[PDB]
RNA sequence: CGGGAAACCAAAGUCUUUGGGUUCCGGGGGGAGUAUGGUUGCAAAGCUGAAACUUAAAGGAAUUGACGGAAGAGCGAUUUUUGUACACACCGCCCGU
RNA sequence: CUUUAAAUCCUUUAACGAGGAUCCAUUGGAGGGCAAGUCUGGUGCCAGCAGCCGCGGUAAUUCCAGCUCCAAUAGCGUAUAUUAAAGUUGCUGCAGUUAAAAAGCUCGUAGUUGGAUCU
């Protein structure tokens, strides 16, 4: 016996055909358009949609008055008003299954920061996070997965030690300073 | 026709039970005679020594001779025919050499024009053939 | 045929027929449209007006169109009722 | 310049050992995938 | 330039026929080619499914002709299937193209719950049949997408059916039974009687009955 | 061969053995 | 009428629109209805009944040809009589020592 | 510095640290199934490939290589057990005239199933 913990899952779902013409040209255009490394992050998010679609489907089989359609319902599409995936006029549970990847693909930490201008690129804006220049709020967030929520939209900055946010110059500059 | 009846379950269940041994791959499982028979004994790979040098024909209509082993396992000392698969490589065994041999691919039954050949070498002297046909390791010696 | 919203979604109504209440399909060409004229009860002209008449294939196919058509104009006054 | 011609040889060689090919070849012309 | 060599020809060449539905109604077979491309038009797209060569034996020996399979349709609603052999390739992917656009139906869309915005699956369970081959069509949930083999697919894609769950049974390695199973199951769709069609039909004045005068001119 | 003659001379045989394959043997 | 791969079947119908009751019984082709055990019989044999191994087909219905010491309609190939296990087409195919 | 029993790791921070940024991404394939070259040089039913169909007997789209091109990617091949695919074990839901198949026929215990009717 140890003091350990096993909980783990994986996070995506291989396809069934592995060579499918429709299907790549797809994938390749949506990791094309939001700057992704790899076929798993698209696969990722899929998985992600695949489930909420089975919650809703599961919880649209239920009588409208049914107790835990109506408390668990009304959490999952306030969770859903949250990330901004859904607007405040269409939280019915019908609408979720109108949903598409590209609407979870938009509140990326990676695109937001190309969509605010901080970024000239969405390549840029994957470098920018990666290398500690952007924060949240407070915090310095290095991870481009990661989903902005509608509150904390007003607050993606350069960080105070970032060379673009304010901060003392890199190294090159201060390199190139010293030869001249 | 099939009893529908409501107290009808015992029969059903018995009846199933009964003409799954109709089917090949389950009777193969669950009767024991073909792990019996199995040199590996159920396992994926095994180790042997290089009882010798064959070279068998290709069948009809194919024309060629494809070179072989014959060992000696020793866990429990059967004898075996394993292919060796690539352009030269049975000039990379020896005889009296461990090899490691592991099945061709169809579950102990034959692939290809090789008849009766269910099994292929993989390491030989405890390096893979692989290795050395690329030739990134060579031989211990 | 129609949503929540009560707007109609479809792209035609088909029609049914008289004899069997069965919907006539698009490709269904054993299918006929038939009018059978009226006349007036004075003179017994042609009045103009007529009454409509649709009989599917199957009917057709099964020899039981032209009872079906008697039943119809009977029903209708058009044949004597001691026919 | 017309070097080769799809249809000509699917017809020519639908029953030789290069028959696999030209077929995938004609549907690239069809379909344009 | 078209010239029209029967009575509907000519009657939706002088425009006296607003839409295909129309026809629909009356069941009026389509002879002419040109019917169909006045009405869909440029929403029409086709595919050829598949180039398949027969032979037949002879003295001399086999004699080869080649048989193509064209599917179209304007993903809004109607669907055609053409077959047709022929000496050369190109003659068939004409003919089959010509035979597939003759022979369109139109489809029917349904609701698999709440009944809001516009239709996207079956309206209920339909099958088809060919030689061996039983095809099924299930309403599926808005958002699942089309579930079935390659060739089914590209059918219920040109029907303009958005989501759909299929079964299928026998030797559906044969393509031409594969598609025509699946064909019929859709042109199955309008012939279904359901209870919102219960209400007693209103007849209309025939096409060539209401235009008989314009039609005694030409 | 002819599946009957195929089963006689497969019951000749057995009746061989059987001599053969005495009991008492 | 409807079925079915078709030949055909008022049953071989009322089957993805799949549930009236119930008995026996099949699971690619060989090895093989063979070996062994049990049981019955005077015998011949009857009933029950494998595995190791081997193989990518064997088989059904129908079509066009070739052979013979014979006279608009079909899912589709396809559209003098007749038979075929032939299709490199009887100079064929194929069985046992 | 912090961490800790004392350490290590992570986090925080000085100084150094990228142009071929040589601070170099691999594993399998390119006839079909199945995404991707009947391009060039060798070999010549040999050597070999090939899960299956097949390729190779002097112009090999398949072997041995060069170039180029595909797929997933810090991962990718192979052997074996098992699940779906299998409506090829069928309760849902399979078959039994000719493709594998209904006992030679009848009786009959157990089992299964069992016609209407009572506010
Ligand atoms: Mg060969
Ligand atoms: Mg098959
Ligand atoms: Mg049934
Ligand atoms: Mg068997
Ligand atoms: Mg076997
Ligand atoms: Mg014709
Ligand atoms: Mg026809
Ligand atoms: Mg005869
Ligand atoms: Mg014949
Ligand atoms: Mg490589
Ligand atoms: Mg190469
Ligand atoms: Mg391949
Ligand atoms: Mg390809
Ligand atoms: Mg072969
Ligand atoms: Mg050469
Ligand atoms: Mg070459
Ligand atoms: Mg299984
Ligand atoms: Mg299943
Ligand atoms: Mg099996
Ligand atoms: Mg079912
Ligand atoms: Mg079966
Ligand atoms: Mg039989
Ligand atoms: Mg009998
Ligand atoms: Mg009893
Ligand atoms: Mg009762």
């Amino acid at each position: 016996p140890v003091a350990r913990s096993w909980v783990c899952r994986k996070t995506y779902v291989t396809p069934r055909r592995p060579f499918e013409k429709s299907r790549l040209d797809q994938e390749l255009k949506l990791i094309g358009e939001y700057g992704l490394r790899n076929k798993r992050e698209v696969w990722r998010v899929k998985f992600t949609l695949a489930k909420i679609r089975k919650a809703a489907r599961e919880l649209l089989t239920l009588d409208e008055k049914d107790p835990r359609r109506l408390f668990e319902g009304n959490a999952l599409l306030r969770r859903l008003v949250r990330i901004g995936v859904l607007d405040e006029g269409k939280m019915k549970l019908d609408y979720i299954l109108g949903l598409k990847i590209e609407d979870f693909l938009e509140r990326r930490l990676q695109t937001q920061v190309f969509k605010l201008g901080l970024a000239k690129s969405i390549h840029h804006a994957r470098v920018l996070i990666r290398q500690r220049h952007i924060r949240v709020r407070k915090q310095v967030v290095n991870i481009p997965s990661f989903i902005v929520r509608l509150d904390s939209q007003k607050h993606i900055d350069f960080s105070l030690r970032s060379p673009y946010g304010g901060g003392r110059p890199g190294r090159v500059k201060r390199k190139n300073a010293k030869k001249g | 026709g099939k009893c529908r009846g409501l107290r009808t379950a015992r029969k059903l269940r018995s009846h199933r039970r009964d003409q799954k041994w109709h089917d090949k791959q389950y009777k193969k499982a669950h009767l024991g005679t073909a792990l019996k028979a199995n040199p590996f004994g159920g396992a994926s790979h095994a180790k042997g020594i290089v009882l010798e040098k064959v070279g068998v024909e290709a069948k009809q209509p194919n024309s060629a001779i494809r070179k072989c082993v014959r060992v000696q396992l020793i866990k429990n000392g059967k004898k075996i025919t394993a292919f060796v698969p690539n352009d030269g490589c049975l000039n990379f065994i020896e005889e009296n050499d461990e090899v490691l041999v592991a099945g061709f691919g169809r579950k102990g039954h034959a692939v290809g024009d090789i008849p009766g050949v269910r099994f292929k070498v993989v390491k030989v002297a405890n390096v893979s053939l692989l290795a050395l046909y690329k030739g990134k390791k060579e031989r211990p010696r | 045929m129609q949503n929540d919203a009560g707007e109609f979604v479809d792209l035609y109504v088909p029609r049914k027929c008289s004899a069997s209440n069965r919907i006539i399909g698009a490709k269904d060409h054993a299918s006929i449209q038939m009018n059978v004229a009226e006349v007036d009860k004075v003179t017994g002209r042609f009045n103009g007006q007529f009454k409509t008449y649709a009989i599917c294939g199957a009917i057709r196919r099964m020899g039981e169109s032209d009872d079906s058509i008697l039943r119809l104009a009977k029903a209708d006054g058009i044949v004597s009722k001691n026919f | 310049e017309l070097g080769t011609d799809p249809y000509e040889d699917f017809q020519e060689n639908w029953n030789t050992k290069h028959s696999s090919g030209v077929t995938r070849e004609l549907m690239r012309e069809l379909n344009g995938g | 330039e078209w010239m029209p060599v029967t009575k509907l020809g000519r009657l939706v060449k002088d425009m006296k026929i607003k839409s295909l539905e129309e026809i629909y109604l009356f069941s009026l077979p389509i002879k002419e080619s040109e019917i169909i491309d006045f009405f869909l038009g440029a929403s029409l797209k086709d595919e050829v499914l598949k180039i398949m060569p027969v032979q037949k034996q002879t003295r001399a020996g086999q004699r080869t002709r080649f048989k193509a399979f064209v599917a179209i349709g304007d993903y809004n609603g109607h669907v055609g299937l053409g077959v047709k052999c022929s000496k050369e390739v190109a003659t068939a992917i004409r003919g089959a193209i010509i035979l597939a656009k003759l022979s369109i139906v139109p489809v029917r869309r349904g609701y698999w719950g709440n009944k809001i915005g516009k239709p996207h699956t079956v309206p209920c369970k339909v099958t088809g049949r060919c030689g061996s081959v039983l095809v099924r069509l299930i309403p599926a949930p808005r958002g699942t997408g089309i579930v079935s083999a390659p060739v089914p697919k590209k059918l219920l894609m040109m029907a303009g059916i958005d989501d759909c769950y299929t079964s299928a049974r026998g030797c559906t390695a044969t393509l031409g039974n594969f598609a025509k199973a699946t064909f019929d199951a859709i042109s199955k769709t309008y012939s279904y009687l359901t209870p919102d069609l219960w209400k007693e039909t209103v007849f209309t004045k025939s096409p060539y009955q209401e235009f008989t005068d314009h039609l005694v001119k030409t | 061969m002819r599946a009957k003659w195929r089963k006689k001379r497969m019951r000749r045989l057995k009746r061989k053995r059987r001599k053969m394959r005495q009991r008492s043997k």
